């Protein structure tokens, strides 16, 4: 069908989940500051 | 037209369910 | 651009077109097979088949036209009365066709599925239900049986236990009996009159058989009274007007808006009626007046229908009626009549310089002649009515046998043998 | 011949004609034995004081009970007697008068409607008379459940400004009037710029300038002050009201959020807005099939037994949403199952979809076009709105404009997450309640 | 009847900003809305602590 | 309740035993407490478990 | 109020006999006013009855003038004890206003039905003169109450006279009915859709045949053997003995012993009846319509 | 009066008249 929108609010929520998803499990990581 | 004992129809209840009459 | 170009084609369907510069491309189908031709075991066919449009032809099936109707965004349309049965059809100047070739189909090639057929009973209720707030048009039906026997006293709306009464095979021969392309008049607006002439022989050639026209619905003396718990009651009294197409029904025309009038000023009293006026004079405060005329092909009734209170019933009533003895009487005014033209003819074209209702009086033509009388000659008609025509016209009314219709509370209601 | 992009060039132009107090002149040729001649008044509701409330509303029916010339129902006799029919009528903002008339009659119809613009008899005689006859309706107006709904949403949120206040006004002014203030109010807002004149048939425009000319070109009808031009903000509130009474069958409920003004872009896509949602009722014979997502289902359960939509656009303000009709035990539905069809759009929209409503709008402003009188009354609002403008084909382009894009830019300012108002009459009792609606506007993506 | 009511007047619940009804209530929305739901987003963070 | 999430499992129909209960409007905090009541029930269930579970 | 729903309920049963349905209707072809009003109530009219309506028209119409009280197999004195006692109020009384004013027109209300009803009947005289009797002669003349069960009833004359140039199954019945400010006498036919046009002429002129001088004095004193008995066989029973005296009651006040009675029904001269019946053709005569009208005629054909 | 009347279905919209 296209589907036009809601393609880009996809890409949030996967990562609206990925960065609490470690903001839970807190491992090795990069940036502290 | 059906009254032939009398005159025409009828209206009664007390208990019995009901009558109509010729 | 140019004017009515009607063509006479072999199977009895007049084909009649212009073309405008406009936009809009409109088309409609008039058929001479109304109410008049339910029999008592063929009632109410008509008041339910008006309601078909919707179903599955054999062309399309009825979710296709559905969705294929709106995407155009177009509209489709559809009319009953007594006499012409019609649909009526619009879209934008260009896509007609899609659309025309929709037309054919739905009279073309017709389907009765029970389970199509049967579940739109409920329909008809909530149908049947909104008319019936005004009485003034449940007073209209009710009126027809006063006046007649057979056919035009059927009603528009199916009779009650008619309801659960409608089979499928019933329609169909109804719907090829009184379908033919003799009876079929097609009319074309603002496109080209080839297009219209290509498709129109194509399709809409069947047949033949039954215009069957054994009703001449036998005008015929009556009254009803219908009893409700109304405070305004509403009666009206009718006499036998002339058929359609003479200035005998026109005399009527004329001597309707000689004494009757659809408001030309809000709110107001008005004067230049006089029988409204000779009402309020001798009678008192709120009330509603109006003369009635209708007719068709093998008639027409003329009278006048009244709304008043419930002592104001009979009060109302001769003092209309017996006004009306006056103009009887051999009273007139001339000017009046010049006025009552100045209002029949402006009110005519007022009516008629709308596109629609021109389209409506243009195919109305075509069912009952096939022939188109430009406006002027009619305005000219218009004048041809002597005064004393419309005084010995108007002498009829009282002169013949009268009927009534009675709604409201009848508590004061004199029956006719008081008039 | 005829194509609906050649329809577009052909057209007799609105004319533009000016006189020297204000008034305006305009014209259209129908090539046609009829002409309607209207005037247009931009006086509100809204310039009148409370105590002025209702007053033109009663003015109104005075002017055909006889004007300073011309006594009582001498008036009518010659329309009458010509044979022409004769109206005139009410709105917040806008009064109007006007005929329905032969280009013949044309010259008395001028000189007849203009004496009545601004003299007027004005006798005690009608003022009881009419008091009566208005206190007569004002409680006969309790009738329809619709024309009561409306006003209550107005003041909802227009409450704090004269925009809300009722046509009619109290019923007690009704009571209280003297003509002075009728005067006085027939004395400020009755001079020109205020004044709009126009009309529309055979006429061209030169043959009516000549006879436009000398009355009323005039009479003056002025331009002074009278303040400028007064109007202000009229201020939107987030509310609710709410009327409970459980006799009556139905409830009639419908619900509404502010919107622009007359003027703007956005006035064009609102259009094809409401295009979308189509609607339904009882007795259409759309069935199960129609493609509009609420007219098929909130009939497929009967969710409602009608439904609408409006649109009106003011000066500074505009309304939007919907009047619907159901049965009370399933209210609930209908307001549940209304919202998403905004708010799936404000999101998933599509170009498709639009078309037929592109279409409908196309195919809904063409056919507004039939008959003498309409064009009249477009000419009348169009100069009190955008003033000359008949962008005929330029609507077109105007809906050529439009786009998927376009929409879902147009819904995200309006809807997503606003403060709509609530406007109900009994048997209100199931309806949700406030909050709910208010959290129920924005979807959580659900 | 019907016409006689008015709205009552609740402002002194208001605040000023919108307390001109000469104002379109639009201006001051903008920012209006969003300190409510600052406080909303605000008084959902620590809980998730 | 066309196409409401709380028939569509017939399980979520049952859960419309609190949305749309009824309530009254001048209510103490002194109501608060029926409610109230369950929750220590819960927050226990778990305390003593983990407990349970080294004792 | 709680006992509306009782009404159509009540309503209800009656109709089904359209026998019944068809008696009220018939009273508005013959007159206007009073008469014609139904026994039963009507239909928006329902929602319509007030308590305080009736305590008025309680009280009203009743009257101690207007009350008649009978005992059966007690003291006199017992009654006669609590007679005057309780049943002393007033006054008011009797409200006459209403001659109900005979008056012709006819009624036709469409059904599906197969078997149609329709009646045709003039004015007969008031009760309490051998006129009404001779049409209460008539009736039994023409008329018959059937004495024999499943029978193809020879002695009536009409019935014979209708199936001979008729056909298959139908019912004829003429009609006779009386008070005190009139009566009314007519017959009453019940055939199949085409068969009703044909059964009202084969029975309306028959009725001629009696209305030209056509009699057979035997006939009259087997109508009397009928009359005088099936009176009796009516009488004989108690109850419809007691009503037969208190319908004396409100109407004279005196008893006449049926043996009187007996007398007066000899008392009916032949031509008096020949006469009567021809005052039945003579006068402006009523209809009402029930069933398929497809075929059926308006008076303007009879 | 009336037209008299007239009957009007169709499909979208729909009233009657007289
Ligand atoms: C831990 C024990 C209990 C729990 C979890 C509990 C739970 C509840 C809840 C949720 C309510 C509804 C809200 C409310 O009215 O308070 C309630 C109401 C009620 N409970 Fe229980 N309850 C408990 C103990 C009791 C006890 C011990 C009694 C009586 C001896 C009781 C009798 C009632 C009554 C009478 C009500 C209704 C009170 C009112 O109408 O305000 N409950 N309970
Ligand atoms: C209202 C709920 C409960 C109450 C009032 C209760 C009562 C008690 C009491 C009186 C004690 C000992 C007090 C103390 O150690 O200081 C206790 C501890 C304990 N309770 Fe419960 N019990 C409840 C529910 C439970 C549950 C849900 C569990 C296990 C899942 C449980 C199991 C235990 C265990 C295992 C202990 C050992 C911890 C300890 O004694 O220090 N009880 N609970």
């Amino acid at each position: 069908q296209l589907a036009r929108n809601w393609v880009p609010t996809a890409s949030l929520w996967g990562a609206v989940g990925a960065v609490g998803l470690v903001w839970a499990t807190d491992w090795r990581l990069i940036l502290d500051w | 037209g059906q009254a032939a004992g009398r005159p025409l129809v009828a209206s009664v209840s007390l208990n019995v369910p009901a009558s109509v009459r010729y | 651009p140019q004017d009515l170009e009607f063509t006479r084609l072999p199977n009895g369907l007049v084909i009649a077109s212009l073309e405008n510069y406009a936009p809009a491309s409109r088309i409609g189908l008039f058929i001479k097979a109304g109410s008049r031709y339910e029999n008592s075991n063929n009632l109410g066919t008509s008041h339910l088949l008006r309601l078909a449009s919707s179903l599955t032809t054999k062309g399309a099936s009825s979710f296709k036209i559905t969705r294929g109707i709106e995407a155009v965004g177009g509209k489709l349309s559809v009319t009953s009365t007594r006499e012409n049965m019609a649909y009526t059809v619009e879209c934008l100047r260009d896509d007609v066709d899609i659309l025309m070739e929709f037309l054919l189909n739905v009279t073309t090639a017709p389907e009765f599925r029970r389970w199509e057929v049967a579940a739109l009973q409920p329909q008809l209720r909530i149908d049947k239900a909104v008319a019936l707030q005004n009485p003034q048009a449940h007073v209209i039906e009710n009126l027809h049986a006063a006046a007649y026997r057979n056919a035009l006293a059927n009603s528009l709306y199916c009779p009650d236990y008619r309801i659960g009464k409608v089979t499928p095979v019933e329609l169909h021969d109804y719907v090829q009996n009184h379908f033919t392309s003799a009876r079929m008049a097609l009319i074309g607006l603002g496109v080209s009159h080839p297009v219209l002439k290509q498709v129109a022989e194509q399709f809409l050639n069947i047949r033949g058989g039954l215009g069957l026209s054994g009703a001449k619905a036998k005008y015929h003396g009556g009254e009803i009274r219908e009893q409700n718990g109304d405070s305004l009651v509403h009666a009206a009294l009718v006499a036998e007007s002339a058929a359609i197409g003479s200035a005998e029904a026109n005399a009527f025309s004329v001597l309707q808006h000689v004494l009757g009038a659809g408001p030309h000023v809000k709110r107001g009293s008005n004067a230049t009626s006089s029988l409204y006026q000779a009402v309020a004079k001798g009678v008192h405060q709120p009330f509603d007046v109006s003369a009635f005329n209708a007719s068709y092909s093998d008639s027409g009734l003329f009278g006048f229908y009244t709304i008043s209170q419930a002592a104001s019933a009979g009060d109302v009533i001769k003092a209309a009626y017996n006004q009306v003895k006056t103009i009887a009487q051999g009273n007139l005014s001339n000017p009046d009549v010049q006025a009552a033209k100045n209002k029949l003819k402006a009110g005519y074209l007022m009516s008629v310089e709308s596109s629609e209702g021109f389209l409506d009086e243009v195919g109305s033509q075509a069912l009952a002649a096939g022939s188109y009388t430009p406006p002027s000659t009619v305005l000219q008609q218009i004048d041809a009515v002597a005064d004393a025509d419309v005084i010995n016209a108007a002498k009829k009314f009282v002169s013949g046998r009268k009927s009534m219709a009675a709604s409201g509370n009848l508590g004061h209601t004199p029956f006719i043998d008081e008039l | 011949t005829a194509t609906y992009a050649q329809a577009l060039q052909s057209v007799p132009e609105t004319q533009v004609s000016q006189l020297d107090n204000g008034l305006r002149v305009a014209s259209e040729q129908s090539s046609q034995p009829t002409c309607t001649v209207g005037v247009w008044i931009d006086a509100g509701s809204r310039y009148e004081s409370e105590k002025n409330n209702g007053a033109g509303y009663f003015v109104e029916h005075l002017a055909f009970k006889g004007t300073k010339n011309r006594p009582g129902n001498a008036l009518e006799k010659e329309v009458e007697s010509m044979g022409a029919h004769l109206n005139a009528y009410s709105t917040r903002e806008h009064t109007a008068y006007y005929i329905k008339a032969l280009s013949k009659d044309l010259p008395k119809a001028v000189e007849l409607l203009a004496d009545i613009v601004q003299n007027c008899s004005l006798e005690d005689s009608q003022i009881e008379k009419e008091r009566d006859v208005i206190l007569q309706e004002l409680q006969e107006n309790d009738t329809s459940m619709r024309d009561v709904v409306f006003n209550y949403l107005h003041a909802t949120a227009f409450q704090g400004t004269p925009l809300a206040q009722s046509v009619e006004g109290p019923s007690e002014n009704v009571r209280k009037l003297s003509r002075a203030d009728l005067t006085e109010y027939l004395s400020r807002h009755y001079k020109a710029p205020r004044m709009v004149l126009a009309a529309a048939g055979g006429l061209e425009h030169r043959q009516l300038l000549d006879l436009a000319q000398k009355h009323f070109s005039g009479l003056s009808g002025t331009y002074d002050e009278d303040a400028v031009p007064t109007l202000s903000p009229c201020r939107f509130t987030g509310s609710q009201i709410c009327h409970r009474e459980d006799g009556l069958p139905l409830a009639h409920v419908a619900i509404a959020v502010e919107g622009p003004g007359w003027a703007h872009p956005d006035n064009v896509a609102l259009q094809v807005a409401n295009a979308i949602i189509g609607h339904y009722d009882c007795t259409y014979g759309g069935g199960a099939h129609l493609s509009s997502p609420l007219a098929s289902i909130a009939a497929t359960n009967k969710l409602c037994q009608s439904f609408q939509t409006f649109n009106i656009c003011y000066a500074d303000t505009g309304l939007l949403g919907a009047h619907f009709v159901c049965d009370h035990m399933s209210i609930d539905d209908m307001m549940f199952v209304l919202q998403g069809q905004w708010m799936r759009l404000c999101t998933s929209a599509t170009e498709s979809e639009v078309l037929r409503g592109k279409n409908l709008l196309r195919n809904a402003l063409v056919s507004h076009l039939d008959g003498t009188t309409p064009v009249c009354e477009d000419i009348g609002r169009s100069l009190l709105t955008y003033g000359r403008r008949i962008p005929l084909a330029e609507w077109e382009s105007r809906i050529a404009e439009v786009d998927a894009r376009v929409v879902r830019e147009v819904c995200s300012k309006y809807f997503y997450d606003q403060c709509p108002a609530v406007a109900g009459f009994g048997p209100i009792e199931q309806l949700p309640d406030y909050n709910r609606i208010r959290s129920g506007m924005f979807w959580l993506r659900f | 009847s019907h016409t006689d009511i008015k709205v009552p007047d609740f402002s002194d619940y208001r605040r000023p900003e919108v307390l001109d009804s000469t104002k379109s209530s639009k201006e001051s929305s903008e920012a209006r809305k969003g300190f409510s739901y600052l406080v909303t987003a605000t008084t959902t963070v620590g809980v998730a602590y | 309740m066309t196409n409401i999430r709380k028939s569509h499992p017939l399980m979520k129909i049952v859960n419309n035993a609190f949305i749309d209960l009824p309530a009254p409007s001048n209510i103490s905090s002194w109501w608060n407490f029926g409610s109230l009541l369950g929750i220590c029930l819960i927050l226990q269930i778990l305390t003593g478990l983990f407990l349970a579970m080294h004792y």
